[PDB]
């Protein structure tokens, strides 16, 4: 039933823990193999966690409940990528050249 | 008109009245006729005017609507390509094409005045700077205390002054002249007093009586104890004289707050 | 009614997930500076960080099986399956609590090294909403056991259905790109 | 008792604060006096204070506004008279400690406790009219945000009497804002004010973003609402996703002075630049919350007092969308001399002039709207005209100080300091004054005196502009901000003209003080009697003046955009339905101001290091909550009895009067 979702959410996010964890605590010979799996894996948990857990719908309330997900997504994104744009290049700059 | 930004002395103010000229120029042509439209649509279409044609059911036209998308559209599209040249053009920490090999100005800022260090002469001054006209004026700015802002409002653009950062501004004058310099950002008490005169001397042979005259001084700058003794907190500085200096001075006011 | 309550709780977590995604920019501008003291390398514990993960991730799960008891009528599995997520809530914040002492007691607390500054103010700002919703988790079990399986007990199930899996999806964040990263 | 509280910290051989502070305990005595005389403490209480109607809220949000709006000009008269006596060579009174605390205090008050609330309880009054829906969707939630804003003024109004304000300016940039620059209680007092009431604020911003998505009428889609609540729409969207920014960034200063951590200092690794580039991620934000109303204030006097349809719904609707997008990738132009790259800069300086556009098309829109209409000048009508002409001119400024270049000579000076006062006045306290003026019958039940209406407004237009245009010349000739003492002679003779116009916004805030009294004194004689003075257009006018606490017996269908004047032209809105059902209404509480008490408590404990009391003060706060979730007696049912008995004597003064 409802079970099944809760429970494939939970089998899924037991592997999706484990193995970026494993990497780093082995070493894996590659920390650019490591680096792009661990936040492959970190976008993949928590989409499972939304559809999974949350229940994420695009019919929850008519249309909302995902767009505003989807907005605050890309307004997070716009904060985080541009504040570290910005910091940057505040910090390249101010520098002893 | 005679009135320090629509009056410059320095190149990059003069290239900086150009581009305030031509911004405030290319916005008039959509704001003069919005507030034209303002008034003289209120005087045409008052309910006490029994001539002006009356449409209460008229709220869409597809070029009316056109004209008010493309015209903001196209004033933007000019002023954005504008802002794009000039930023790249302007920018502070790009040296300016002279050959003629720059006077490097060290710029601290303290509580509350301004001290300037002259690396390649031996020589600091407190609240006062000399440069020669028609060279490039390399300043390299850094604060020992709260965030300021170095502004020669005659000359061009400002730069602030952070503590163990090192900012870069490029100025020249293209007159000679006493020029008056000032904190831009807010930093304490004695912030109103944050004032320095900046003089342009006619030639380099002005300049060098002004350094032969500044280290004439007894006091020196010749160690950090005499910094921090100069860094004490203090108000409306005259200004002051120092004949020796240590010859890496300004990054050892920076490494005291990066290490 | 209900379903007002639990959009309107959706918009706050949103509003939330802004508010952790500043503490995520303060410590990707702030990771590097140490103040001459350690780093990443030499604080994280990563078995420890997996004994931490577990615990919240047991927890969601717990919460899951609540809320499919609430679907049925059975108020006593309500309270059972509330029961175990309040325990393994409780273990990953006297986890954090250990771990937060044991830097503290060793000269490694936020007042050194800004870079632990910006650890204590994300990783301190996540358990104190685990702890805002342990409290929540014990009025409602003490609502639900007085009161019953009400329409308002309902809703309020399903909006700490919300609260407490978004901590979960935060935690997600907070491993990889602190600790994950951190000691790579 | 504990603390740092010494009684020392009371301002004693200080007579400029003394006095007011005199003046507001005899003044609060005073208004406490009246209260016990009249025997109207039991009506304050059960029906303004505990009240969970967003009418009675939107009031009081009002009110708290136009009082802090006395404050905020009162030290910007102080400011104005110290520069021109700092000029023309005399130490004058306000030493810099007193006048540092006053630019700071100014910009405080006026942004998040005049301009805040005034846009809040406008949107609070008319937004649950206008969708038809009977009260905000969570009304509890809606007095606990009026008492949080409360929380906000009590705390800075105490920093008068108790400590000091901040010396920092009103974003409160760090080290200068940190323990070893600023080391007494003022940062702690702008630190708890903007945390307590930035938590009201951001549930405000929640309750109308479900309130206009969940609780509008039937009928009524997206595109059939009203143009206002499309701005409140749009408004409550930049409160949700940035009044988290200003919680997070004011508890990591809140950590540097407490606990002594390492975000924006100097040595440890800290980074002060961080928090400038985190406080305009919230600033620039916050001041598209204040405008994006007032647009929306405008675009339904304009439709109404050109007796026409307001031209281009969708492209206004879209424009304001367009503009809560944009405001969030703009912010780094407040801080182009710091020293960022070329490529950085001249990338927000581009799309920084891109929300320029959509501005332009509400302005041309709302030109549009009285192209072909039969204008009525009421007061109202002029707020709109003058808020035309003087933001066209504020916003053309800041268009030029969007561009880098010419940023790196304007920045800080009285040219930037004029621009945001010809926006914020030109918009914001425009707007404010117009939709007061508007509302006012909806609000009360009768008109506002429209001869003093009038002079109000010639007196805030011009008066203003000889206040702030010569502080755009001041900004060339390089005047920076903030200047206290020893200004420059050559300063003078335009001081003091920016000094005389500030007498004439004093005289517009003494004829606006007259309006409200003739208006009290003449109420019986310009009574609204049919709930509709002018010709409205949207559904709030179909109600009676003041609406009948339930907004609407029945609520109404929805058709088209206009809804109240498609109405009236088919011959219908004032039909009487042939029976009633009860309404289900929620229950006045006593709990949010509770909640706020102990936390103003909590606030004052903090900033003074009173640990005891901020544990009980907080704990106060956790357990009223805690205790509120046991209530079961939230919401009552209003009886038909009492709804025949409102529609009634509503429906015969429609008859009695024409209709
Ligand atoms: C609510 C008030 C408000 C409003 C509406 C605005 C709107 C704008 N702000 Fe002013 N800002 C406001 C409040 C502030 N901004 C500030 C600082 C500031 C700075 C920093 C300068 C500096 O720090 O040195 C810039 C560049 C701007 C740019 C703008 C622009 C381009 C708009 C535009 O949105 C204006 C758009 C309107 C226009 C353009 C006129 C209408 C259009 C017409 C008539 C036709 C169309 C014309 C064209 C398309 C060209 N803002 C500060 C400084 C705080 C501090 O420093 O302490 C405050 C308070
Ligand atoms: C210390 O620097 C100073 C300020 O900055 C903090 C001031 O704001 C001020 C205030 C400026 C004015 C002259 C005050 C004039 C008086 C008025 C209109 C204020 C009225 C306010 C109230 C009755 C509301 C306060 C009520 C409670 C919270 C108690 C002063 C005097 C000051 O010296
Ligand atoms: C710096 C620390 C500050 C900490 C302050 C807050 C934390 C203290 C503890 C709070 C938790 C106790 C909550 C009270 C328990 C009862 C709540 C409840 O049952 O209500 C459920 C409610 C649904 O609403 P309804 O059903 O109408 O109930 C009305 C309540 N009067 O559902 C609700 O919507 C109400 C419950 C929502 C709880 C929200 C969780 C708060 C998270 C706080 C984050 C703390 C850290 C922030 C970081 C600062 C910035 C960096
Ligand atoms: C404790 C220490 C700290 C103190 C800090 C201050 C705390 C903040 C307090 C702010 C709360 C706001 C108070 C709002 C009260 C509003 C009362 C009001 O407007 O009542 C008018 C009433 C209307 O009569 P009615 O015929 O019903 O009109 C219908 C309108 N829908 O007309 C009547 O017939 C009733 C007449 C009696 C009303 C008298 C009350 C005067 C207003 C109260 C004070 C407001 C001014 C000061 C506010 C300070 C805000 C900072
Ligand atoms: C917010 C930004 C900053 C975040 C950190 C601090 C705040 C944490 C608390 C935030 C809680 C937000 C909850 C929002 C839920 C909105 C939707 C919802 O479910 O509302 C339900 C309910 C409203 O129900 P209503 O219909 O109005 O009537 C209820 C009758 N019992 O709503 C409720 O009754 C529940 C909410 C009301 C109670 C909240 C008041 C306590 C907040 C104290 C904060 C303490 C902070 C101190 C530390 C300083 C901060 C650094
Ligand atoms: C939200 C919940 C906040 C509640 C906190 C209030 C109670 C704090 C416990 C204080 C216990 C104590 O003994 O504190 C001593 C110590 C400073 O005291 P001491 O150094 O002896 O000298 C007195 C004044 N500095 O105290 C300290 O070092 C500072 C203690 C207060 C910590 C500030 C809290 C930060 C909140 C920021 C929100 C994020
Ligand atoms: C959309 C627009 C929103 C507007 C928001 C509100 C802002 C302004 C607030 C003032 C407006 C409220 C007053 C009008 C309400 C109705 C008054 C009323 O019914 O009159 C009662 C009372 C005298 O009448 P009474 O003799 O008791 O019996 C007759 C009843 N019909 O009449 C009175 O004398 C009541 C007095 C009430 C006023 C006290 C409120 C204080 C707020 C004032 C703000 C600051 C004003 C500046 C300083 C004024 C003092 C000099
Ligand atoms: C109505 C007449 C007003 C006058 C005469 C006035 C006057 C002033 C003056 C003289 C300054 C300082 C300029 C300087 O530093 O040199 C100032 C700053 C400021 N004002 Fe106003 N003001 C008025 C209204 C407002 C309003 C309505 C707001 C609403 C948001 C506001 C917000 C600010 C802010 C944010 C600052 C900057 C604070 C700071 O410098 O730290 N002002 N005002
Ligand atoms: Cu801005």
């Amino acid at each position: 039933g409802s079970v099944k979702t809760y429970m494939t959410g939970f089998i899924l996010s037991i592997i999706l823990t484990v193995i970026p964890f494993w990497m780093v605590m082995t070493g894996a010979a590659s920390p650019a193999v490591i680096l792009g799996t661990i936040l492959a894996m970190a976008v993949v948990q928590v989409l499972v966690h939304l559809v999974c857990f949350l229940h994420m719908n695009t019919k929850s309330d008519e249309g909302w409940n995902m767009t505003a997900f989807v907005f605050t997504v890309l307004i997070i994104a716009i904060l985080v990528v541009g504040s570290i744009w910005i910091m940057w290049n505040l910090n390249y700059n101010m520098m002893m050249h | 008109c005679n009135s320090a930004l629509l009056d410059p002395k320095g190149q990059i103010g003069l290239e900086q009245r150009s581009l305030i000229l031509t911004a405030f120029g290319l916005m008039l042509i959509v704001v003069i006729p919005a507030i034209l439209m303002a008034v003289g649509f209120a005087w045409k279409y008052r309910a006490s005017n029994k001539d002006a044609k009356y449409s209460p059911n008229w709220s869409h036209s597809n070029k009316v609507e056109a004209v008010v998308w493309t015209v903001p559209i196209l004033i933007i599209i000019f002023l954005a390509v504008l802002t794009w040249k000039t930023t790249h053009a302007l920018e502070p920490s790009k040296p300016l094409a002279h050959d003629e090999k720059p006077i490097t100005i060290e710029v601290v800022s303290m509580d509350w005045k301004w001290f300037f260090i002259y690396p390649e002469q031996g020589i600091a001054t407190v609240n006062e700077i000399a440069f020669p006209a028609n060279t490039p004026v390399y300043f390299k700015v850094t604060s020992n205390s709260v965030m300021n802002s170095f502004f020669i409002p005659r000359l061009g653009s400002q730069i602030y002054a952070m503590a163990g950062m090192q900012t870069r501004l490029h100025l020249i004058a293209n007159e000679p002249g006493t020029y008056d310099g000032i904190s831009a950002s807010y930093s304490g008490p004695g912030f109103s007093g944050m004032k320095f005169k900046a003089i342009a001397t006619p030639d380099r042979a002005a300049f060098d009586q002004w350094v032969a005259k500044a280290k004439q001084s007894p006091n020196t700058m010749s160690d950090m104890a005499a910094f921090e003794k100069l860094a004490a907190p203090s108000e409306y500085n005259q200004v002051e004289y120092f004949s020796n200096v240590k010859p890496d001075l300004f990054a050892d006011v920076i490494n005291k707050f990066m290490a | 009614a209900g379903g007002t309550k639990i959009f309107g709780f959706w918009i706050y977590l949103m509003s939330d997930c802004i508010l952790f995604s500043i503490l995520f920019a303060t410590y990707a501008v702030l990771v590097n500076g140490t103040a001459g003291g350690p780093t990443g390398k030499d604080i994280f514990e990563l078995p420890f960080v997996l004994v931490e993960t577990f615990l919240l991730l047991f927890s969601s799960i717990t919460y899951g099986m609540a809320a499919i008891a609430m679907y049925k009528n059975n108020k006593s599995q309500v309270i059972s399956w509330l029961a175990l997520t309040w325990l393994f809530g409780a273990g990953f914040i006297g986890m954090e609590i250990y771990e937060f002492h044991h830097l503290i007691v060793n000269g490694m607390g936020p007042d050194r090294s800004g870079f632990l500054s910006a650890f204590f103010a994300l990783v301190g700002t996540h358990g104190l909403h685990v702890t805002s919703g342990l409290i929540w988790m014990a009025v409602l079990m003490v609502q639900i056991a007085r009161r019953g399986l009400t329409s308002t007990n309902r809703t309020r199930i399903m909006c700490l259905s919300l609260f407490w899996h978004f901590l979960d999806v935060v935690w997600i964040c907070v491993f990889t790109v602190v600790y994950l990263m951190g000691a790579m | 008792m504990f603390g740092k509280l010494s009684l020392d910290a009371v301002p004693f051989h200080e007579p400029i604060v003394m006095v007011t502070i005199a003046g507001i305990i005899l003044g609060g005595l005073a208004l406490v006096g009246l209260i016990t005389y009249f025997g109207k403490w039991t009506y304050l209480w059960k029906e303004w204070l505990t009240s969970v109607d967003h009418k009675r809220l939107g009031i009081m949000y009002i009110i708290v506004a136009i009082v802090m709006l006395l404050r905020g000009f009162a030290d910007a008269i102080m400011m104005r008279s110290q520069q021109a006596l700092a000029s023309a060579g005399e130490a004058g009174f306000l030493p810099p400690h007193h006048y540092d605390q006053i630019f700071t205090a100014h910009g405080v008050i006026m942004i998040f406790f005049v301009a805040m609330p005034f846009v809040i309880g406008l949107m609070n009054l008319v937004v649950p009219l206008q969708i038809g829906a009977r009260d905000v969707a969570f009304p509890f939630l809606n007095n606990l945000s009026f008492w949080f804003t409360v929380v906000g003024v009590i705390l800075v109004n105490v920093s008068l009497g108790v400590g000091e304000f901040a010396q920092t300016g009103w974003l409160a940039y760090p080290p200068l804002s940190g323990i070893e620059y600023s080391p007494g209680v003022g940062v702690d007092y702008w630190i708890w004010s903007l945390q307590l009431s930035g938590i009201g604020t951001t549930l405000t911003g929640i309750n109308f973003f479900v309130t206009i998505l969940k609780m509008r009428a039937p009928g009524m889609t997206m595109f059939k609402m009203p143009v206002f609540t499309w701005a409140s729409l749009c408004a409550n969207v930049l409160i949700i996703a940035s009044f988290p920014i200003l919680t997070v960034t004011v508890a990591l200063l809140t950590l540097d002075r407490y606990l002594g951590t390492h975000f924006f200092t100097n040595d440890m690794g800290g980074n002060m630049m961080m928090y400038i580039n985190l406080i305009w991620a919230w600033g620039h934000p916050e001041v598209y919350i204040l405008i994006l109303p007032v647009f929306g204030v405008f675009s339904e006097i304009a439709a109404t007092f050109s007796r026409k349809r307001l031209f281009g719904y969708t492209s206004l609707v879209w424009a304001t969308v367009c503009i809560t997008v944009l405001s969030f990738i703009v912010w780094l132009h407040h801080f182009f001399t710091m020293g960022a790259g070329a490529n950085v800069n001249a990338f927000f300086g581009i799309t920084t002039m891109i929300i320029a556009i959509p501005t332009g098309v509400k302005i041309f829109n709302w030109l549009f709207t009285m192209y072909q209409g039969r204008i009525v000048f009421h007061s109202a009508m002029l707020w709109t005209i003058g808020f035309i002409v003087t933001f066209s001119v504020g916003g053309m400024t800041g268009v030029l100080l969007a561009v880098p270049g010419a940023d790196f000579v304007l920045h800080n000076s009285l040219f930037l300091i004029a621009h945001f006062h010809n926006v914020i006045i030109g918009g914001v306290v425009f707007g404010c004054f117009a939709g007061m003026t508007y509302w006012w019958p909806k609000a009360f039940g009768f008109k506002l005196n429209e001869t003093w209406g009038k002079r109000a407004f010639w007196f805030w237009i011009i008066g203003f502009f000889v206040a702030f245009m010569p502080l755009y010349a001041l900004g060339f000739m390089g005047m920076t901000r903030r200047l206290s003492q020893q200004i420059d002679p050559q300063f003078h003779t335009m001081l003091m003209i920016a000094a005389s116009g500030a007498v004439l916004i004093a005289l517009g805030i003494l004829c606006l003080v007259i309006q409200m009294y003739v208006s009290i004194r003449d109420r019986d004689q310009n009574r609204d009697l049919t709930g509709d003075p002018w010709g409205g257009r949207t559904l709030e006018w179909a109600t009676s003046s003041p609406p009948p606490f339930y907004n609407f017996a029945v609520v109404p269908h929805v058709h088209e955009r206009d809804a109240f004047w498609e109405m009236k032209e088919k011959g219908e809105a004032y039909k009487k339905p042939d029976h009633y059902e009860e309404i289900h209404m929620p229950k006045n509480s006593g709990a949010g101001i509770v909640i706020a008490a102990f936390s103003t408590i909590f606030g004052f404990a903090m900033i003074w290091h009173i640990w005891w009391l901020a544990i009980v003060g907080f704990a106060g706060m956790i357990i009223t909550w805690i205790v509120k979730s046991f209530d079961e007696d939230v919401d009552y049912y209003v009886p038909v009895a009492e709804i025949e008995k409102l529609e009634n004597q509503h429906f015969d003064e429609i008859t009695k009067a024409g209709l």
